[PDB]
């Protein structure tokens, strides 16, 4: 629930319309008439929005803000093109770098993170596991044998016999 | 118009120039251009097909004539294989017998069982 | 099975067809136009209408028939050369050569698909949904065009298909047995 | 259900008159009872059409 | 608890397609005179023009 | 009532969005960014061991025009997933962020028209890989085309009326084929559905002219010989989102409708008729990848390469085989990934720069923006096929799948991957050497958004280069679920 | 916790009910990767038998080599709409 003003916001116009266009007022190739720009070129930045303020509030404030928020800009757009104006630090944050390193950067890690560990069930981890079942079922005495002893135990059925099952789905056919 | 693809595209353009195309690198690199890299004035109407007779073009060698390049490509082609096939009937013969394997020729190292003795197996 | 064309008495049949349709073309012609005209008119500005209908009646049915003399049977090949007869015709009115070539193309591609799909610009009564067996079968019939079935034959699509890319007569599982 | 089904067409009624008002070069909210009144209108037609729904299946029920 | 799931469906969907070949097929079933035509004045006898006639008429 | 309650806050908030915000740019990025965390958490609770159907929906029932509906009477428009509709799913969310995000900066003039036309046809292509129905994969199969012709109309650089009316009329012209093939399909099965179709035989006198509606309707959205009219210049004449999710989405989508539609109800008419599927895909391959060679625009070439790796794709799923359909399954994935940074490169960047896409003014790209001959040089070198970037192992497979079905028609087609350097590497070549061009003022270098897209699509593509089994989980069922080799 | 489903044949399910013919698709489908998981096991092996062999892998296991070029047509995704579409015997 954040805050505004609305006689500020008025008498931001009243400021506004006094002022020269955006396509002069920095045309001239100082601090006579570019010093009163340089304030008002920072009114853009300075984010009075209002959170819950534009949810309780009716169209005849928000035309108002969206016509000086539409100079402000070009004030502070034109005035960074030709020349707070007169300074260079960097990085100036956009109006896109919120919402794609916080909102599609950590999704667009998470789908690869989900994609990474839902790999893990897989028809081959699956279909090995079943294959060593089943030759467990038919022959449990190399259960009998040793931890180190089965794994060369399993492969020689594996080798050894068919084990497949699929001529049994097909009693059409003979 | 030199070759027979810039011929056959005299009537398609109605409106265009209709310039001699010449190679971009066979005119001299002395005269100062406005492009030194690809030897062309700044308003130089290029050519009907240009691409081929650009700089970035293929190299288009100027020394022999293209037909006759060819025909002294084939004849060293000709010269080499005639005359090592030719060569072939002046061998002389070799002095030893080729060498001899046990066990019945190894049939039974490099695979083989005794029914198949045939296929594997090396001068017993 | 079939029975061979009169060439000829077919052909003179679309003479006489072609010659009558290119006088009530010239008499229309005549009548719905302007300027000084008068009864001898009919024929000299005509605008070369009866060449038109008679030239292409002759020859498309007279490709007609040959092509289903000399193939043994009646299919939609058969209006595709016709068509093209057609087209050579109607090409040569404009005297040039990738013209005519076009026209003999296309004009016997658009009568070949004409013919295909039945020769016809109406529908067959029989053969089509409302007059044909159509939806399931019931018993182990024959699966005729319209119908459907859960399990063909095999011995159905290796007739069909063929005995080559992957379709077998025995499944291959089967096929590798232990006896 | 009937209750989204008189949703859905008031919403249709909504679209009616936000669409009217603006070919007329008007806002979105001009005469804001005007929504009321097209989506009770387009409502109704939606109670109609259901019901004339409902009476057509019950007497395919009945030829049981 | 998906395979349930999609015999569902495809129940519904088998149900709404013989709806169609029953309701496809109620179509082209012919009428009887009194549900086509005049349902009362079910019969199509005429008895047509009864000022100057003739016994012997009727067949 | 709570779901009628959350749309009647939400176009509140976007009224209110709308009345004090001028642009709907941050509304439209933070819904299709949404959609991220929405399709990922859908990707959570997939069921990978079931070929089945997981997530159903019927819109426009009887019962329920306007929602949903549980009856044992289901005449509405089906809706669902799995594996393989899925995966596309996935290539599209990750995408339309960066189309939305690709003309930020850029527009100027009526821009509230231009987001809400490329968002909706980035929408329509989501609910194009949910359908099920016959009728509900083609009503969204042309609800993309009036906002393709006014994108393109609109918003087209220069000749874009020609470019407009194309992109209307030779995919609608293609399109009611389909219709017919749809139609007849409709009438003699009674049902529209992609389940119950393994089950349905059909003659093969009518199986076979089924087949010719759909493969002369697939011909022209994934432009096979006759066609690719229209391909580049409706490319050279859109605008940059319009021709991103152009070559990302609608060609892949006719890859995905030969594996939905034709493949597993036209089982017998295709064994048949693949050789001329080979024909026609082999003399794209050989053919419009040599027109490439002699181009003089810049966004055309690109436009050449979409159509030699479709082409390569097609014959990967009309194999037959097993390696195939996955192999061209992975091309779709991964040339969505490197084309449309290609042409982020050709008109997004460049022409933002110099407003012309004549290829001979451009030359000595690196002796001022070397880090852009970067992104020349290793998004170009991914396009080839070089291994490690998932268009090879695409074209590997493809390649060898098309090698099983008929070895002569796979040792032609194998020259691919020079014919496919040939044009790319000369492209490079010509912009990244040289000396820095006589025309060309010095202009800025490559900014922070177009690289923020660019090393999205290069890592995607350098992670299914890397393993190309980070979605094998999906598509292992649609793997088998398309072969008849008995 | 390793699931084992059960297994239904195409034959005798009456292609009516979509549960027993998705659960003969599945089926017949895991099997075959059964029917692989052999193909690649031996494959493990006759590595293993070349690289400890060295040079008389010729003739340690020619029967191992000829088992894998035996498995190898007939060991691989082949569809189950090649036996749901047709019957043999028919
Ligand atoms: C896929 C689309 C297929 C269909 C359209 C394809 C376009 C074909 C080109 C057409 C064209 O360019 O004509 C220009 C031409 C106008 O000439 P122009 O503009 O002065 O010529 C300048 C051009 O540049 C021409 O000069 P050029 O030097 O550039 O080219 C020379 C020549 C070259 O021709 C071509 O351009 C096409 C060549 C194709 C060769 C293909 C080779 C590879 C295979 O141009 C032509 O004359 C083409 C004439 C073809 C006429 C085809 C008529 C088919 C009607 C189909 C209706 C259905 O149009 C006409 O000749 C008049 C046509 C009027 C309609 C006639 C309707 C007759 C219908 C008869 C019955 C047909 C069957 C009906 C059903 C049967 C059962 C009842
Ligand atoms: C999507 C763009 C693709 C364009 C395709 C259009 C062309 C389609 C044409 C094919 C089709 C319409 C089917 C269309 C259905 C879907 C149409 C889809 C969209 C339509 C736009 C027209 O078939 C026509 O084909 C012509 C040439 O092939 C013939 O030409 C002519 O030939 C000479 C006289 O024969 C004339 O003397 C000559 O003057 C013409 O030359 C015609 O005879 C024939 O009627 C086939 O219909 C027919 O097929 C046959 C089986 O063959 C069926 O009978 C079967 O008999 C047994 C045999 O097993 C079995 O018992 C059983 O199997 C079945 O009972 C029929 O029931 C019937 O239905
Ligand atoms: C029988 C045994 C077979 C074994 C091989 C036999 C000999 C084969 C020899 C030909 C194959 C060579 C590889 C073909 C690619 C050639 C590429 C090339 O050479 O590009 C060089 C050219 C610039 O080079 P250059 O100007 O000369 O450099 C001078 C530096 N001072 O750069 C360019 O600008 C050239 C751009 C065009 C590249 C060539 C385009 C045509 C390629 C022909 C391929 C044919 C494909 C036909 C497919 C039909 C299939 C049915
Ligand atoms: C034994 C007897 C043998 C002969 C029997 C055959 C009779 C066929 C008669 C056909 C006559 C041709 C019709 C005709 O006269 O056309 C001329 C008339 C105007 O044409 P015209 O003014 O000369 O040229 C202007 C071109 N811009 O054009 C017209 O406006 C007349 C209107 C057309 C005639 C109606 C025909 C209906 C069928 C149209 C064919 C459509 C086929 C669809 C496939
Ligand atoms: C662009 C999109 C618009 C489409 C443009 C197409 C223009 C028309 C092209 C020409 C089509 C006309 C071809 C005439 C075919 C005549 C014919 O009878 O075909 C016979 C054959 C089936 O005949 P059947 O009775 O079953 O016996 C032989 C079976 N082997 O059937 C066949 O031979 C196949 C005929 C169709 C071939 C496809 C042609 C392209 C469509
Ligand atoms: C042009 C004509 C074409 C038809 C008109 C266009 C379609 C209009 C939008 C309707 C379709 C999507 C929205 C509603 C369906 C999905 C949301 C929902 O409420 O259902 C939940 C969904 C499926 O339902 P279920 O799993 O069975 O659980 C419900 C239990 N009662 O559970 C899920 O699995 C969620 C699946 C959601 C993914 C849907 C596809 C994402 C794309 C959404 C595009 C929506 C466009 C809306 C545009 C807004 C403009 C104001
Ligand atoms: C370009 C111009 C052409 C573009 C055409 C696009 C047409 C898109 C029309 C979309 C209307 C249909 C939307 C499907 C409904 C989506 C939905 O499910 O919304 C929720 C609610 C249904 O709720 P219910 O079915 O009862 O189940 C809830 C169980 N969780 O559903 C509802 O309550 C209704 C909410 C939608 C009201 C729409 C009013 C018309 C909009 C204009
Ligand atoms: C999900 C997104 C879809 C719904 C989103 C609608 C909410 C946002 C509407 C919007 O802002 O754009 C509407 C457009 C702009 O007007 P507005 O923004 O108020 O003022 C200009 C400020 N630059 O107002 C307009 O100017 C619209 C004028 C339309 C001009 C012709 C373009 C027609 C495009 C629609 C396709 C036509 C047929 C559709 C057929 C069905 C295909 C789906
Ligand atoms: C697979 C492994 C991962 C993929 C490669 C990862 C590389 C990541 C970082 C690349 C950084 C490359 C770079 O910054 O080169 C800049 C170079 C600048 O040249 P410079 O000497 O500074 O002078 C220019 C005159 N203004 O710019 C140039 O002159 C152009 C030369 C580019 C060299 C790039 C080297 C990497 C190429 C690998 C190809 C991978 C294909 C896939």
């Amino acid at each position: 629930l954040r805050a505004y003003n609305e006689e500020k916001e008025l008498a931001l116009k009243q400021r506004l319309s006094q002022l020269p266009p955006p396509g002069k007022a920095f045309v001239t190739a100082k601090e006579a008439e570019l010093a009163e720009l340089a304030e008002i070129a920072a009114l853009y930045k300075t984010d009075r929005v209002g959170i819950l303020d534009i949810l309780l509030l009716g169209n005849k404030h928000a035309r108002l803000y969206r016509d000086n928020t539409a100079l402000l800009k070009d004030y502070y757009y034109n005035g960074r093109r030709i020349l707070w104006e007169i300074k260079r630090e960097g990085a100036e944050k956009e109006d896109w770098v919120n919402q794609m390193y916080f909102l599609y950067a950590p999704s667009l890690i998470l789908l690869l993170i989900v994609m990474v560990y839902k790999s893990r069930e897989d028809i081959t981890f699956w279909a090995k596991k079943e294959l060593d079942q089943r030759v467990l079922d038919k022959h449990p005495e190399i259960n009998d044998a040793p931890e180190n002893e089965r794994d060369a135990l399993i492969v020689e059925r594996i080798i050894a016999g068919d084990y497949d099952k699929l001529a049994s789905l097909q009693k059409k056919a003979t | 118009i030199r070759a027979s693809f810039d011929k056959a595209e005299e009537p398609m353009l109605g409106d265009y120039p209709d310039i001699d195309p010449f190679p971009a690198q066979l005119k001299n690199p002395y005269k100062k251009y406005d492009d030194q890299q690809d030897r062309r004035n700044l308003e130089e109407p290029l050519s009907v097909n240009d691409d081929l007779y650009d700089m970035w073009s293929p190299d288009r060698f100027t020394h022999f004539k293209n037909q006759d390049a060819l025909k002294y490509f084939i004849g060293f082609l000709t010269i080499f294989f005639g005359a090592s096939y030719v060569a072939t009937y002046f061998v002389p013969e070799k002095a030893a017998i080729p060498r001899e394997f046990p066990y019945e020729g190894l049939w039974k190292e490099s695979g083989g069982t005794e029914k198949s003795k045939a296929f594997f197996g090396q001068r017993s | 099975h079939f029975h061979p064309y009169n060439t000829l008495g077919l052909a003179t049949q679309s003479a006489m067809v072609g010659l009558g349709a290119g006088v009530v073309a010239a008499a229309a012609r005549n009548s719905l136009a302007t300027g000084p005209r008068n009864i001898l008119t009919t024929f000299s500005k005509s605008g070369g209408v009866v060449t038109i209908f008679t030239g292409a009646s002759i020859a498309y049915v007279f490709t007609y028939c040959s092509a289903a003399n000399l193939r043994e049977r009646k299919d939609g090949w058969n209006h595709m050369w016709a068509g093209a007869a057609t087209g050579a015709v109607l090409g040569a009115r404009t005297k040039l050569v990738p013209a005519f070539i076009g026209w003999t193309v296309l004009c016997g591609a658009a009568c070949g698909l004409f013919g295909w799909t039945g020769a016809r610009f109406n529908a067959d009564r029989k053969a089509s949904l409302e007059q044909s067996p159509k939806g399931f079968v019931q018993e182990d019939a024959h699966q005729t065009f319209w119908e459907v079935v859960h399990r063909r034959p095999l011995s159905l699509t290796v007739e069909q298909l063929g005995e080559g890319r992957g379709i077998n007569a025995v499944p291959i599982a089967t096929a590798t047995e232990a006896p | 259900a009937l209750f989204t089904s008189l949703v859905g067409a008031s919403g249709l009624g909504f679209a009616t008159k936000f669409l009217s008002n603006k070919i007329r070069l008007k806002p979105a909210g001009y005469y804001p009872l005007g929504y009321v009144f097209s989506g009770v209108a387009w409502a109704g037609l939606g109670l109609v059409l259901h019901n004339v729904h409902q009476h057509s299946l019950e007497v395919l029920e009945k030829k049981k | 608890d998906i395979l349930n799931e999609e015999a569902k469906i495809v129940q519904a969907l088998n149900n709404q397609r013989e709806l169609t070949i029953k309701m496809h097929e109620l179509k082209r079933e012919e009428k009887d005179y009194a549900h086509s035509y005049s349902p009362l004045f079910s019969d199509p006898v005429p008895q047509g023009g009864s000022i100057g006639k003739a016994p012997g008429s009727s067949r | 009532m709570f779901l009628t309650s959350i749309l009647l806050s939400s176009l509140y908030l976007f009224n209110r969005i709308l009345a004090w915000q001028g642009n709907v740019k941050h509304f439209y990025l933070f819904a299709s960014n949404l959609l991220l965390l929405f399709i990922v958490v859908l990707y959570i609770n997939f069921n990978t061991f079931s070929n089945s159907f997981q997530f159903n929906f019927e819109l426009f029932n009887s019962l329920n025009p306007f929602g949903l509906s549980n009856s044992d009477i289901s005449n509405g428009l089906l809706f669902g997933i799995d594996g393989l509709s899925l995966t596309f799913i996935l290539l599209t969310v990750l995408l339309i962020p960066l189309t939305l995000l690709g003309n930020w900066y850029n527009i100027n003039f009526n821009s509230n028209l231009y987001y809400t036309l490329v968002l909706a046809i980035g929408l329509v292509i989501l609910l194009n890989f949910w359908a099920l129905d016959y009728i509900s994969f083609y009503i969204l199969f042309e609800a993309t085309l009036p906002l393709l012709f006014i994108l393109i109309h609109i918003y087209g650089s220069s000749d874009s009326e020609r470019a407009s009316f194309y992109v209307l009329m030779f995919t609608l012209s293609g399109s009611l084929f389909m219709l017919l093939s749809i139609v007849v399909i409709s009438i003699v099965l009674n049902t529209t559905n992609f389940i119950n179709h393994n089950l349905f035989v059909l003659s093969l006198d009518l199986q076979t002219i089924i087949w010719l509606g759909l493969f002369i309707a697939i011909m022209v959205k994934t432009p096979l010989f006759p066609i690719h009219v229209w391909l580049p210049v409706v490319h050279s004449e859109s605008p940059l989102a319009g021709s991103m999710i152009l070559a990302g989405l609608i060609l892949k989508l006719a890859l995905y409708a030969i594996l939905r539609l034709l493949l597993p109800l036209l089982c017998e008419a295709q064994i048949l008729y693949t050789p001329m599927i080979y024909i026609i895909s082999l003399l794209t391959i050989i053919l419009t990848s040599l027109a490439t060679l002699r181009q003089i625009d810049l966004k055309v070439i690109i436009a050449y390469s979409s159509i030699s790796h479709m082409g390569i794709a097609i014959l990967g799923v009309c194999s037959n085989t097993s390696l195939g359909i996955y192999g061209s399954i992975v091309l779709g994935v991964a040339h969505g990934f490197v084309s449309p940074a290609l042409f982020l490169i050709v008109g997004g960047i460049l022409y933002d720069r110099y407003h012309i896409r004549i290829v001979n003014y451009y030359k000595g790209l690196t002796t001022y923006m070397p880090q852009l001959a970067t992104y020349i040089i290793i998004l170009s070198f991914a396009n080839i096929g070089t291994p490690l970037t998932g268009n090879f192992t695409g074209e590997f497979l493809s390649l060898q799948g098309g090698f099983i079905r008929n070895p002569i028609i796979g040792g032609i087609s194998c020259i691919s991957v020079l014919l496919a350097a040939i044009y790319q590497l000369k492209l490079t070549n010509k912009l990244t050497g040289g000396i820095s061009s006589i025309y060309m003022h010095r202009t800025n270098d490559v900014t922070i958004r177009e690289k923020f897209i660019m090393n999205i699509l290069i890592i995607s593509t350098l992670i299914i280069g890397i393993c190309p089994q980070i979605m094998y989980n999906l598509l292992y069922w649609t793997v088998n679920n398309y072969i008849y080799i008995i | 916790e390793h699931q084992r489903p059960e297994l239904v044949s195409f034959d005798d399910i009456n292609y009516n009910d979509h549960k027993k013919v998705r659960e003969a698709q599945e089926s017949y489908t895991r099997e075959q990767f059964i029917r692989l998981e052999a193909l690649k096991t031996v494959r493990k092996a006759l590595e293993k038998c070349y690289e400890e062999s060295g040079p008389n892998h010729f003739e340690d296991c020619k029967n191992l080599a000829e088992q894998y070029l035996d498995m190898l047509p007939t060991h691989r995704l082949q569809g189950y709409l090649g036996y749901q579409r047709n019957d043999p015997s028919k």
